[PDB]
């Protein structure tokens, strides 16, 4: 037993007689046993769960579903009525209708009144003749014997107006409407899981008018299809090798269902993923993430939806390079039908070793804080969530001049001039370091060898030079002195173009390829006078518009920078 | 008329009335529910409203739903009462707006990380600042402004600035998200604010309610702010279709609810001729 809609709609007027007919109802069965019973509310209900009276005016016959007039109507009852609306006009009234407010446990039907009385037969168009304002739309079960669901004519307008000559008519649907009977129904039982929507064209045929109502049929679905994979798959292989973070989506499938019936709020309660125990280093490093997905298929030239859940697979904590272990992994699948699924995983350990020797050079000019080299794993740019850091150890402990520090980003280490004056010594000229590679989490750890030559001459800056590269404007003070983070001793100068605001600003900046970057790494946040325009936190004049946790992100003309006050101009 | 904080104020004065509103919202938050009802009918508490842009509004709204009972409409709690490049100078021209308006921009433009595009709450809460205290004229030209290309869609779409407040990773559902806004007080009470003057009509010329353009627009901005704050789907010049950020997908055998309750914004015909109106 269910309704076939939840609304039902009628038109009143004042001093309507009693007796008669106000509408039909309609209750579809499930089970060859149920018998639809209707009992009325016992409140006249206004607007927005308001109760005004009890129903007093309309009855009931249960056997064909006819709602009718009990007594007759005036303007006393209804200027009574229309006072317990308490400040809001008149305009519609439903009941409640159970059978055994909410669709199928219960029905309201809609009473919207006029304050005039009835008019003429022949003052109304047949537009208001043949089919109300609502247009139907009704809920129908899958599966189930059908019946009759709707009648298309309305009872008082025939009541009043018999004599009007007006015919309805429908256009392999299993849908059909009767002669003799104006009663609609359906000859076998429907499933959504062929189709879910009929839309059909109702014609009312007055006398001369014919006009034509659309006619909108739903299926709803129960819980028929059982999990399915797409084809075949029922493992799915996976490496965790470099990346072994907090959480990286290790694999990933999906698993066809044509059942929707779990919708958003019971579907966690409903479709049930489990891992299956066995050890608590799964239990401890590992979960499975789940949601579906709608997708529409075809079955006979039609366009149906169905779920499409995912199973993916999850890890739950930082796991170490010391792993060197293989599992298989068991999942249960509930759609309360009992589905298993399975996950080769294969943890490998890394090597850490390097290349022994680093030869490179210097040159003799170069300030402090200037890169000179990059130290790093073979491979760099797989670690994801192991901490690598670099550390010095000088040989002779006596010529202390270069330092190594670690960005997290790329986990690698970039070479930084520390001291100038012995760079500048005569007697620290060719020196060997023992580059550690470390580690934090297990203490596997390598070494390896670091040479570096002190080559070139010595010229000395200018009398008035500042200690950054960006407080030059033009082209030729930039490159006529020295700044801080320069290893050429002298400034770069980049030029830009007349294009508005652009990331292409003029500047002058230590390295080309280090100060204008975008970033602003490990090297550049040691002491603000390096790159200004990559690492402050302060404010900018002119036209431009700043990085996205600092820096000039874009500038108009030339764009200089005081670090001591924390200010940049940007001017042509 | 009395609002609910002035009933609170009546209600604090006697004894009786205090006593039975205490017991009911100790029922809420039988028989000891039935006659508070039969006895709180009769209250100033009973059928009190609020204000929009009172001094604690939320205090009011908080009193009104603590006597409501425990549904797809609701009923509203309060009073029922280049072009957009001139509508943007008529803006900077003034003091007020210009202040506010910077202050929601420089709030909202602010990107933070390359993930997080802005913050959510903060940028919300500007838009509700600007939102309550400017004057009428000024929102409604800004943001309801006749056009005829794509450059002008185009800035009167940009003008809530949806790139921080109305687009999110996904669509979620319609449902879901109607059912984040119930839970909160003020989002309800704007939703139903919205339900109570901006449906269809048969019966009216311009199928609104009481032939109200002002108290439809009026319910319609009131929900920028929140999570169910709409916005245009593209830069038609002609094409004026509102939208919330969802859709009808994930609706299961909820589908016919979800689509009528987005057809309250997509295919309403009388909030496209009230802006038509209004645009003419
Ligand atoms: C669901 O599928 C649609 C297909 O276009 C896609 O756009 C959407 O991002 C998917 N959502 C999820 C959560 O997978
Ligand atoms: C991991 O274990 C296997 C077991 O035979 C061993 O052969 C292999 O050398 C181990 N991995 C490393 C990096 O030592
Ligand atoms: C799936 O869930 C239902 C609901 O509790 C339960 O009765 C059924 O036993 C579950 N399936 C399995 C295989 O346990
Ligand atoms: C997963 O491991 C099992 C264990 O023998 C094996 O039979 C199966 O073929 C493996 N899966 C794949 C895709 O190779
Ligand atoms: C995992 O590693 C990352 C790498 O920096 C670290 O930031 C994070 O705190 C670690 N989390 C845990 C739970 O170990
Ligand atoms: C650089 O030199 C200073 C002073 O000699 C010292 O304190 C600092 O630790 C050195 N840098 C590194 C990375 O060791
Ligand atoms: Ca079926
Ligand atoms: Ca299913
Ligand atoms: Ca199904
Ligand atoms: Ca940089």
């Amino acid at each position: 037993l269910y309704f076939s809609r939840d609304a039902y709609w009628e038109k009143l007027y004042v001093d309507q007689a009693a007796g008669t007919p106000l509408l039909y109802v309609h209750a579809l069965r499930d089970a060859p046993e149920e018998v639809p019973s209707f009992r009325l509310g016992q409140h006249l209900y206004g607007t927005y769960r308001t109760r005004l009276h009890e129903n007093n005016w309309i009855c009931i016959q249960e056997d064909t579903g006819l709602l009718y007039l009990n007594r007759s109507l005036d303007h006393s009852s209804w200027e009574k009525l229309s006072v317990r609306n308490h400040g809001f006009p008149l305009l519609t009234v439903y009941l409640k209708v159970f059978l055994s407010c909410q669709w199928p446990g219960c029905a309201r039907v809609y009473f919207s009144f006029f304050n005039t009385s009835f008019p003429a037969c022949s003052s109304l168009k047949p537009r208001e003749l043949c089919f109300p304002e609502t247009r139907p739309s009704f809920r129908i079960r899958e599966n189930r014997p059908p019946g009759t669901f709707h009648q298309f004519r309305l009872l008082p307008v025939q009541f009043l107006c018999p004599n009007i000559s007006v015919a309805y008519r429908l256009l392999g649907l299993p849908f059909r409407c009767a002669p003799d009977s104006l009663e609609v129904s359906t000859r076998w039982a429907l499933d959504r899981e062929q189709r879910e929507k009929y839309e059909l064209v109702a014609v009312c045929t007055v006398h001369e008018e014919v006009v034509m109502v659309p006619f909108p049929v739903t299926v709803y679905d129960e819980d028929d299809s059982a999990p399915t994979f797409p084809a075949g798959v029922d493992t799915a292989s996976a490496v965790v090798e470099f990346k072994r973070k907090e959480d990286t989506v290790v694999a990933t499938l999906r698993v066809f269902d044509a059942d929707v019936v779990p919708a958003s709020g019971e579907l966690v309660r409903r479709y049930t993923s489990t891992l299956l125990p066995g050890d608590t280093w799964a239990q401890q490093t590992f979960r499975v993430e789940h949601w579906p997905n709608e997708t529409s298929v075809q079955a006979n030239g039609s366009f149906v939806r169905a779920t499409v859940h995912d199973y993916r697979l999850v890890l739950n904590r930082n796991l170490s390079i010391s792993e060197n272990r293989t599992m298989q992994l068991a999942v249960l699948v509930n759609d309360s039908g009992v589905l298993l699924l399975h996950f080769n995983v294969s943890v490998l350990p890394v090597s850490l070793h390097l290349p022994s020797t680093y030869s490179l050079s210097v040159s003799r000019r170069a300030r402090r804080f200037a890169q000179i080299g990059k130290v790093c794993v073979e491979n760099c740019q797989a670690f994801s969530g192991i901490n690598v850091q670099y550390k010095l150890h000088s040989s002779g402990a006596n010529c202390s001049t270069l330092g190594v520090v670690t960005s997290a980003e790329d986990t690698s280490g970039i070479l930084f001039v520390n001291d100038t004056k012995a760079l500048r010594r005569p007697k620290c000229a060719e020196l060997h370091y023992m580059v550690v590679a470390t580690d934090q989490q297990t203490s596997r750890q390598a070494q390896a060898q670091l040479l570096v030559t002190v080559e070139g001459s010595y010229v000395a800056e200018e009398a008035g030079c500042p200690l950054s590269c960006a407080v030059s404007k033009r082209r030729l003070e930039c490159e006529e002195c020295g700044g801080l983070g320069s290893p050429t001793g002298r400034c770069e100068w980049r030029q830009g173009d007349g294009k508005g605001i652009t990331r292409n600003f003029s500047t002058c900046s230590p390295s080309t390829k280090t100060c204008p970057d975008g970033h602003c790494d490990v090297v550049e946040t040691q002491d603000i006078n390096i790159c200004p325009q990559d690492c402050l936190r302060g404010s900018i004049v002119g036209g431009h518009e700043p990085g996205e946790p600092r820096g000039i992100k874009a500038g108009y003309g030339t764009c200089n920078c005081f670090p001591e006050e924390e200010k940049c101009f940007c001017e042509p | 008329p009395v609002d609910c904080v002035r009933a609170n104020e009546l209600c604090a004065a006697e004894s009786n009335c205090s006593s039975r509103y205490r017991t009911l919202r100790q029922c809420l938050a039988n028989k000891e529910c039935q006659a508070a009802l039969e006895v709180l009918q009769e209250s100033p508490l009973y059928d009190c409203r609020c204000k929009r842009g009172m001094k604690k509004e939320l205090q009011c709204l908080q009193i009104y739903w603590s006597i409501h009972l425990g549904e797809f409409y609701e009923a509203s709690p309060y009073e029922p009462v280049n072009h957009c490049l001139d509508a943007a100078k008529a803006c900077n021209l003034n003091d007020n707006c210009k202040k506010l308006r910077s202050s929601y921009i420089s709030i909202c433009n602010r990107e933070i990380s390359p993930t997080e595009r802005c913050n959510r709450r903060k940028c919300h809460k500007a838009l509700r600042q600007f939102f309550d205290r400017v004057p009428s004229e000024y929102t409604y030209r800004m943001l309801f402004c006749s056009c005829q290309d794509q450059a002008c869609a185009e800035r009167r779409r940009q003008t809530i600035l949806p790139s921080c407040s109305y687009e999110d990773k996904e669509k979620p559902n319609c449902l879901d998200l109607r059912g984040v806004c119930r839970t909160d007080h003020l989002c309800r009470s704007r939703l139903a604010d919205f339900h109570a003057n901006c449906r269809a009509s048969y019966q009216t010329v311009t199928s609104c309610p009481a032939d109200n353009y002002q108290a439809c627009l009026g319910s319609y901005a009131g929900m920028i702010g929140f999570d169910m704050t709409p916005n245009y789907v593209d830069s038609s010049p002609t094409g004026i279709v509102v939208s919330p950020w969802c859709s009808c997908r994930g609706s299961g055998n909820m589908e016919e609810e979800c689509e009528k309750f987005l057809r309250d914004f997509t295919e309403n015909p009388c909030l496209r001729n009230a802006i038509q109106a209004f645009g003419n």
